[PDB]
């Protein structure tokens, strides 16, 4: 209720990542910061990888940079850096996840039809509210943090 | 246990003693 | 255990009951008062429904790369739906 | 190393896997436990090519990256009727619809 905690320490140590883009899609690397706001990064093309200066004990989110649609790393959600035993840097594989058939056939025609013509489709009531209903990472956060809470 | 649901729940102590 | 899906042109689609139970409309369909009829979904849909039962039973949990699930645009509207009713 | 098959004939699609060194006979008889028919009472397609009971599906051509989950190979398969075997028949799709006039690129 006050703060929220999907969020990052400012434990001041440093730490040795590598995205790793084993999705097609454009990935868009994403560290929320000290305050629960996500602080979005230079995106990363499909089968490339990178080294990056991040610290111990953050997170990172990856999503696809065009379509804002959900992307696993390490097949989780969100990604911590940690120490580099011996050298070791910090692989963070980003992955497709797999997902329902309805939200993937939803990801094409939202990359067909621009939003304008979600209504110009001849479809069932309730599919239109679906199809505006594009992926949201402030929402998934809601979400994420809400699932737990009954844990 | 993923590495974030650690990194979850320590917030949700620390942050709300 | 394999069950049998037909589409409505009239094709017959048989896959694997777990592969089948991927969706929960189907799950409900067969669960006992196996054969299913599908008088909305052409052959051209279920076929591709029936990839995504291969798909999601082979990648789900797999720690391998996961490739993207292809859907043609001609096709992209009529598997939508049919994703919807069947939910999966 | 695993492959995904789609083995039709007519109207009947089976949606099965395998392993690239499984032979052409071992399929034959993941169709028996289907089609209740035996082996010697099947041919096994790639396209319109018989492929004998003695070969693996990867030296068929059925290697992991032409028969895989989100695109499985077709197998065709024609049965014997009486004592001569059918003509290779697998009936085609449904045929999808125009494409709406709002999902076309357009863009000049
Ligand atoms: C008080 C406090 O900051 N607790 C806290 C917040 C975030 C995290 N996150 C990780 O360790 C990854 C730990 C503790």
């Amino acid at each position: 209720r006050p703060r929220p905690v999907l969020r990052s320490v400012n434990s001041r140590e440093p730490s040795q990542v590598i995205f790793c883009n084993r999705s097609p899609r454009v990935v868009l690397p994403v560290w929320l910061n000290f305050d629960g706001e996500p602080q979005p990064y230079p995106t990363l093309p499909p089968g490339t990888g990178r080294r990056i200066h991040s610290y111990r004990g953050h997170l990172w989110l990856f999503r696809d940079a065009g379509t804002h649609d959900g992307l696993l790393v390490n097949q989780t959600e969100l990604f911590v850096p940690s120490l580099n035993v011996d050298g070791q840097p910090i692989f963070a594989n980003i992955t497709l996840p797999v997902y329902t058939l309805k939200e993937r056939c939803l990801q094409v025609v939202r990359s067909l039809v621009k939003p304008e013509n979600y209504r110009r489709l001849d479809i069932v009531r309730s599919l239109y509210e679906d199809l505006e209903d594009h992926p949201n990472v402030q929402k998934d956060l809601e979400r994420l943090t809400q699932e737990r809470i009954a844990h | 246990d993923p590495a974030w649901w650690n990194c979850f729940s320590a917030a949700q102590q620390c942050d709300a003693m | 255990m394999y069950v049998k899906l037909i589409s409505s042109d009239g094709h017959e689609f048989i896959v694997k009951r777990e592969h089948a139970l991927t969706s929960g409309t189907i799950k409900a369909m067969l669960s006992g008062p196996n054969e299913v009829n599908f008088r909305e979904i052409p052959s051209h849909v279920l076929s591709k429904v029936c990839m995504y039962f291969t798909y999601k039973v082979r990648y789900t949990n797999s720690s391998t790369e996961i490739p993207e699930f292809p859907i043609a645009p001609e096709i992209a509207l009529e598997l939508l739906m049919a994703a919807n009713f069947l939910d999966c | 190393m695993d492959v995904f098959l789609m083995i039709r004939r007519h109207k009947t699609t089976i949606f099965t896997d395998a392993k690239e060194s499984s032979t052409v006979f071992e399929l034959k008889r993941i169709v028996e436990g289907i089609l209740k028919r035996p082996p010697d009472e099947q041919r096994l397609y790639k396209d319109d090519q018989l492929l004998d009971d003695g070969k693996t599906l990867g030296e068929c051509g059925f290697t992991s990256q032409t028969a895989r989950p989100q695109a499985p190979a077709t197998v065709g398969l024609a049965f014997r009727a009486d004592d001569t075997f059918e003509a290779l028949c697998i009936e085609p799709f449904s045929s999808p619809p125009e494409l709406p006039d709002v999902m076309k690129p357009q863009d000049s």
